[PDB]
């Protein structure tokens, strides 16, 4: 009775997730690709900043 | 410096010749030891080692200024001012006392290891053994460098033994060379001593124990190690010692310097089979020299 | 005896269905496209500070909103808050059950939770009246260790247990308010979305599962690795999150596609991944594998971008700041490297 | 939360003088300590600093060597010892705390100020205003200029922004210029620029009366302000 | 210089402090072993605490008494939170004599808000709002949904709890002991040491992440009961518990974690062996298992089937010994046992060996 209960939760969940409306990933790709572009400004990783906006810098002593 | 030159022909080749192979070999050991100590940070990290490291240090300078001293004084039979002279005598004298201060250092280590072993990680910090690693090098560069800036034996008669060298300061640096091994004989005996307790008192609470494990108790291999390094300490620095205290009582014949030559060659000999030693005693020195190799064969 | 197997046989035809589905709209890959973006090769970043005074190993770190403290919980029973900008320490709280796998810093600044192999979540105050760090609460509603906790408000938080669910929970009331038991596995880590609407969680069964706090209900489902799952990140756009594994590979899995997209995986990595990070625009791809050293990924062509080694043990937990100046990796050496 | 200092109130000038200070209600062996001296119809100003776990003292420039100061960690309790007390030292002395971190708010909690009544370079603070006349209900302006720029390399404006109610202790409303104290009410804004700061309220209220101090903490000694008070 | 600041160098100050106390902690804690406890279920490991660590031996600590008063007025103010969520979250309304109790309610957040202390007039409002019976009665009804287990003797002594004089006891702290999750730390001094005993239990399922935690240890006690041959504890056809013994020392012992930490193994039901070894020989089993009829050699052959399951590693010594009804003998040979692999680690941390 456990185990039958739990396939059903499961057979119930996975019937709940197989009808969700999927999209091409190739539009999902050109929109991470857009987000990845328009925010590549603002990232002092793969663009280093000098050490006038860098708060992490040598230290003298 | 007539009666202290002694000027004979196989002595001047043979005595040479193994001077200089004894302190090359020793000088490579050393170096070889002392880049596979410093190049691991965690062997540095290490106080134990740190003090292997200041040892094989110590013995590769001894290695490098007893070479050139005695090649120096005997091969070409240099002449040299006397304040470079007490300089060259008294950075040997530095070299020696440390290798025996480290030595000491490295007793005291294993006693306190062995005196309160859980304590042992807390108290004997890496900073700590910076700070009497650096205590006792001062010290004996002040005890060694003594003679050079104190006073000459001008008035005092001098002994035999080495080149303008005061006899009541020979007496004293043995003392307290004497005091160092007597320290070193001491702290190896309670170690011995609170081994074979502890391992009486594990073995006494089991009665099966003994018949249920063949493997040899830490006691037996503890005692087989400390007695061959303690052995080749004392049979090696023994006549050297013996010499001089006799050279303390009377003067003898320039035989007995040969032969007190000879026992500095022994001397160099122990000098190179000291970091041997301690570095293959060690299993993460030897783990690490594999891994070292294997990275230069590569 | 025959109904349980011809549910088995409906779930099996569920998933041979969603696999179809997830196989007929893969028609163009995200390596096929993204071979015209200009690639990123050198990227080298060096430490600024390296911080001291952790006895024991680290397990996890969380950066602030302003991105200059940054909690650290380490098995020497402190808790330590680390001021990233000047190197000094702000708290170092006594934790009660030393053996602590997480924490968490609050986007409000106020509190600092954190999970433990004691089964319980203490979540301590420390912009209070007094000057000392007290226990705040202690939520102990769960049965498995605690793997991950994270902060949503001042009122709740989401931590991931071992007893093969996730919680959300009130702070001040003490109750769980919502379950989520859907996993098979050992919860392994959580990462959450930018808007705090839905949260991904990965277990020992090698499923990602995207998990909903308003219903309760697991929203998706995402198996793609051999082994089991270690650390997961969202991209920030909050559409898709990179997950780590013991099977040395990264992968980014997509939502609106429903399934990975790109597999991070090298030729000479036979060892695990332990935390996984983004910087902020998503192009770099922080993940720390139990090599001694992390490495840089770049999250669009898969090449590597740069090896950060100077750990002497596993690295544990790393993170980039909120506005992406740099990342910190936490290791088993007990330092805390700024990788800038 | 609570401070209670003791000691004095009629001493003869050219003697010594313990007072003791009882700290009940939160963690008093990491707070570092300030002393204030408050003289008769005049404004406020600093004596002595104890750092966390006495390791770093610190006296006043006029105050130097004639006093001593102590901390009794297991008792929680602080002490000033002042030895050939002077004719000017007739004042209310006020034990604050003060803790040192990021976002902290030092300052923030003051003694009840204990009396003591006698028989008989630096970053001066000139604040121009001294009595503004104001009903409850509009915008007022406090405006507080400085000798040097408080406006160090790490970014933070090192001011402070002191209320003090008439025949009460003062409080501590607003730190660093820009951030509120923890219990103040949103009302108070802090404005400027290293030369000069400005305090602003939207509204007035019966318990917003009061004088108004402006500390700068930047170098010790910590020279106050004149303080500016408002009348309805 | 130039870039620290007067608060600067106040927040180095307080980090030094910070450290000082750190590093202080830290030499406290490397002054103390750490040692994990893992047993089966068929073996029992309670029994074993309860010898080990005596009551009697090790008192309460005066020092932590504070945070568990502390920890005591944290459960009343959660009692009392529960108690007035539970006169809100009430599903049938239930007439209240004071209208104000909502604010009260607010009062108990503002008792929340500062909690430096027991608040007077609070346990003075909890006492009046506690007065009426409806009050006391919803207590029955709160039991229903999930609640606090030691939430009664909290809300009890309400009076007792409003008496500013308080009583530290055992049983005060055994209050919050008797939840049980997780890993429990058991405390006990023996001739200058300080032993942490971490009993994982049987609370979590799987352990391939969580045993990684433990490779900074001292050692591993492993309790087991030899007399599980003839004992059924199976949740399948495999009733030998002796073998799921074997397995688990087989997953531990030569585990990658724990390649260098040694484990102390213990035989904990030897007289019951005896008995039950003299009742019905060993042959029954297996052939190979049955040594010798004899109780000795037997009461070896299992320590030696214990000695070969560690793989070739020669840096790890099982610790074997029978555990009988005395508390000297067990502690002391956990003293010896321990030292001597504190000895072994230091004496290779010097390379000695
Ligand atoms: C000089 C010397 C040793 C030599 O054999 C030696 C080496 C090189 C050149 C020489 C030239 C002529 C003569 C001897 C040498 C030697 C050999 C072993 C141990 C030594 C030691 N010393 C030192 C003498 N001390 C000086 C300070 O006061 C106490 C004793 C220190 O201990
Ligand atoms: C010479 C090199 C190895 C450094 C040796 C340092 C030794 C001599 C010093 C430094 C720290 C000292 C220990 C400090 C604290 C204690 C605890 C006390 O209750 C007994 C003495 C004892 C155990 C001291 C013994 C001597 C000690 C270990
Ligand atoms: C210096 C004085 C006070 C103490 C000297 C203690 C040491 C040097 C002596 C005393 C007892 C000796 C031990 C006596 C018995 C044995 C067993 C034998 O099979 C190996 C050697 C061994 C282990 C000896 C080693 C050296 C020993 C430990
Ligand atoms: C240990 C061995 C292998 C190497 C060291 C040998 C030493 C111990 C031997 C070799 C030469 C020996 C010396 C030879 C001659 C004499 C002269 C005699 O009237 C007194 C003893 C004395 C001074 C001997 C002392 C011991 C001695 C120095
Ligand atoms: C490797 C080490 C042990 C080698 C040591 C060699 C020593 C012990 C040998 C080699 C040369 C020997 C010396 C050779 C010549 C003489 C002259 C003789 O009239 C007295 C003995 C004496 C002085 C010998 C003493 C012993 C001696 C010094
Ligand atoms: C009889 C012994 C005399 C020792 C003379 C000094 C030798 C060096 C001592 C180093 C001390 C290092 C710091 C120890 C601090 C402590 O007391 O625990
Ligand atoms: C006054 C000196 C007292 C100590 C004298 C003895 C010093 C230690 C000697 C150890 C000898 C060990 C021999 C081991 C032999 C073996 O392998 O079994
Ligand atoms: C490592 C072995 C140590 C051996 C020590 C040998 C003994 C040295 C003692 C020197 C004392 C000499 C006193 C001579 C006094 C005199 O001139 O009559
Ligand atoms: C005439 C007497 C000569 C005596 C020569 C003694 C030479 C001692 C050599 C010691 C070798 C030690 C080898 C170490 C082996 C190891 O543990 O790895």
């Amino acid at each position: 009775t456990a185990s039958i209960a739990q396939a059903r939760k499961l057979v119930e969940q996975l019937k709940m997730e197989a009808n969700i409306d999927r999209i091409k990933v190739s539009k999902a790709a050109a929109d991470l690709m857009a987000y990845c572009e328009a925010h590549a400004k603002e990232d002092p990783l793969l663009t280093p900043v000098p050490a006038s906006e860098n708060p992490f810098r040598e230290k003298k002593f | 410096m007539k009666d202290y030159m002694i000027l004979s022909g196989p002595q001047k080749t043979a005595v040479a010749v193994l001077c200089t192979l004894l302190g090359l070999l020793s000088a490579l050991e050393n170096v070889a030891v002392l880049y596979l100590i410093l190049s691991s940070h965690q062997l540095r990290r290490k106080p134990s080692y740190l003090f292997i490291g200041s040892l094989a240090g110590a013995d590769f300078l001894a290695s490098v200024v007893f070479a050139c001293s005695f090649v120096n004084f005997h091969v070409f039979h240099g002449v040299d001012s006397k304040a470079v002279f007490l300089l060259k005598i008294g950075s040997v004298t530095m070299t020696f006392t440390a290798s025996v201060g480290s030595l000491l250092l490295t007793a005291i280590d294993r006693y306190l290891c062995l005196r309160y072993p859980p304590s042992y990680k807390a108290l004997l910090t890496r900073g700590r053994a910076l700070v009497t690693l650096g205590i006792m090098w001062v010290l004996s560069a002040l005890v060694s460098y003594l003679p050079l800036m104190g006073w000459t034996c001008c008035p005092r008669p001098c002994s035999e033994l080495f080149p303008l060298i005061p006899n009541d300061y020979l007496l004293s640096w043995l003392l307290f060379i004497a005091f160092l091994f007597s320290g070193i004989i001491y702290t190896y005996g309670h170690v011995l001593w609170k081994a074979h307790q502890h391992v009486a008192s594990l073995s006494g609470h089991q009665d099966r124990q003994v018949p249920g494990m063949a493997r040899m108790r830490l006691d037996v291999r503890l005692a087989k190690t400390l007695g061959l390094v303690l052995a080749v300490l004392l049979i090696c620095w023994f006549p050297v010692l013996a010499l001089m205290a006799h050279s303390l009582a009377t003067t003898l014949s320039d035989q007995v310097k040969k032969a007190f030559a000879f026992c500095s060659m022994l001397c160099l000999i122990n000098s190179m089979v000291n970091p041997v030693i301690y570095a293959l005693r060690s299993g993460e020195i030897r783990s690490s020299a594999h891994h070292c190799l294997a990275h230069w064969k590569k | 005896q025959s109904e349980l197997d011809q549910l088995r046989q409906e779930a099996e035809q569920l998933k041979n269905q969603i696999r179809d589905a997830r196989k007929a709209c893969a028609d163009a890959t995200l390596s096929q496209i993204t071979n015209n973006i200009d690639p990123v090769g050198r990227i080298q970043m060096r430490t600024r500070r390296t911080l001291r005074g952790h006895l024991a190993k680290i397990y996890a770190m969380h950066w602030g909103t302003d991105s200059r403290l940054l909690v650290s919980a380490s098995q020497d029973g402190k808790l330590i808050i680390w001021d990233s900008y000047t190197t000094n320490k702000v708290h170092a709280i006594p934790l009660r059950s030393s053996w602590v796998m997480t924490c968490a810093y609050a986007p409000s600044g106020n509190y600092v939770a954190c999970g433990g192999l004691d089964n319980i979540c203490s979540i301590y105050n420390l912009k209070t009246r007094e000057g000392n760090v007290r226990v705040s609460r202690e939520l102990a509603g769960h049965t498995g260790y605690l793997s991950c906790c994270r902060f949503l408000d001042d009122n709740q938080i989401v931590t991931s247990s071992g007893d093969t669910t996730c919680a959300l929970w009130d702070i001040e009331t003490g109750q769980q308010t919502t379950t989520f038991t859907g996993h098979t596995g050992d919860v392994m880590s959580l990462s959450l979305a930018p808007d705090t609407r839905l949260f991904v969680s990965g277990a020992c069964d090698a499923s990602a599962k995207l998990w909903d706090v308003r219903e309760g209900m697991c929203r998706q489902t995402f198996t793609g690795h051999e082994s089991d799952i270690n650390a997961i990140c969202f991209f920030p756009n909050g559409n898709a999150f990179a997950t780590g594994s013991d099977d040395a590979t990264c992968r980014l899995f997509d939502l609106r596609a429903d399934q990975e997209l790109m597999t991070y995986s090298h030729d000479n990595i036979i060892c695990g991944i332990t935390s996984v990070s983004f910087s902020k625009s998503g192009r770099l791809l922080l993940a720390g594998y139990d090599d001694f050293n992390c490495n840089v990924w770049d999250a669009l062509k898969a090449d590597r971008a740069g090896v950060l080694a100077g750990h002497d043990n596993r690295v544990s937990c790393l993170g980039v700041t909120d506005d992406g100046m740099a990342v910190a990796t936490g290791s088993w050496d007990s330092f805390l490297k700024i990788w800038n | 939360v609570q401070l209670v200092e003791s000691g004095g109130g009629l001493v003869q000038p050219g003697g010594s003088r313990k007072l003791s200070c009882s700290a009940s209600g939160f963690a008093f062996s990491s707070f570092g300590m300030h002393w204030v001296r408050q003289a008769p119809e005049k404004g406020l100003e600093w004596v002595a600093y104890i750092s966390s776990g006495s390791g770093t003292i610190y006296y006043a420039d006029t105050v130097k060597g004639r006093f001593t100061i102590s901390r009794d960690d297991p008792k929680n309790t602080l002490f000033l010892q002042m030895t050939s007390l002077r004719s000017e030292d007739t004042a209310m002395y006020y034990c604050v705390r003060s803790i040192y971190y990021y976002g902290s708010s030092p300052f923030d909690f003051w003694g009840q100020g204990t009396t003591l009544t006698v028989s008989s370079s630096d970053i001066v603070m000139t604040q121009a205003t001294s009595s503004v006349p104001v009903t409850p209900g509009e915008s007022v302006s406090i405006s507080c200029r400085s000798s040097k720029s408080l406006l160090h390399s790490n970014g933070n404006t090192y001011l402070y922004w002191f209320l003090q109610r008439p025949g009460q202790s003062p409080q501590l409303l607003i730190y660093r210029m820009s951030n509120l104290a923890s219990g103040v009410p949103d009302r108070f804004s802090g404005s400027g620029s290293g030369t000069a700061f400005t305090l602003t309220i939207s509204r007035l209220e019966a318990e917003d009366v009061g004088v108004y101090y402006c500390m700068q903490h930047l170098e010790y000694p910590l020279t106050f302000g004149a303080g500016t008070k408002l009348e309805l | 210089g130039c870039t620290l600041s007067a608060e600067d160098k106040a927040a180095v100050e307080r980090s030094k402090m910070i450290d000082r106390n750190l590093r202080e902690d830290g030499e406290k804690a490397a002054r103390e072993v750490k040692l994990l406890l893992l047993g089966a279920g068929e073996s029992g490991k309670n029994t074993i605490v309860k010898q080990m660590k005596i009551i009697h031996e090790a008192g309460y600590s005066e020092e932590e008494c504070k945070q568990y008063k502390a920890v005591v007025y944290s459960n009343t103010i959660q009692s009392i939170i529960a108690i007035i969520r539970a006169m809100g979250r009430l599903k049938i309304d239930f007439g209240d004599s004071a209208r104000a109790d909502d604010a009260r309610q607010l009062f108990v957040l503002a008792g929340a808000a500062e909690e430096g202390f027991m608040t007077a007039e609070l346990a003075g409002v909890i006492k009046r709002l506690w007065k009426d019976s409806g009050v006391q009665a919803c207590f029955n009804r709160s039991r229903e949904y999930q609640l606090n287990d030691s939430a009664a003797y909290y809300l009890n002594d309400l009076d007792r709890i409003a008496q500013p004089n308080y009583i530290p006891t055992q049983q005060d702290v055994l209050r919050t002991r008797v939840k049980t999750t997780g890993i429990v730390e058991t405390h006990f001094t023996f001739k200058d040491l300080h032993f942490k005993m971490f009993d994982v239990g049987a609370q979590r399922s799987e352990r391939k992440k969580w045993i990684h935690c433990f490779e900074g240890v001292t050692a591993i006690i492993f309790c087991v009961a030899l007399s599980d041959y003839d004992l059924v504890l199976a949740e399948d056809e495999e009733m030998n518990r002796m073998h799921a013994s074997m397995k688990l020392f087989d997953s531990i012992c030569n585990n990658k974690w724990f390649t260098d930490t040694s484990i102390i193994l213990f035989l904990n039901k030897k007289d019951l062996f005896e008995e039950k070894i003299k009742k019905s020989p060993l042959t029954i089993c297996y052939p190979e298992y049955a040594g010798s009829n004899t109780y000795e050699e037997a009461a070896a052959y299992i320590q030696c089937q214990f000695e070969d399951l560690n793989k070739r590693k020669d840096t790890k010594e099982i610790y074997t010994h029978f555990t009988c009804s005395t508390d000297t003998k067990n502690v002391q040979f956990v003293f010896d046992a321990v030292t001597d692999v504190i000895i072994k680690n230091n004496l290779k941390d010097c390379g000695l060996f």
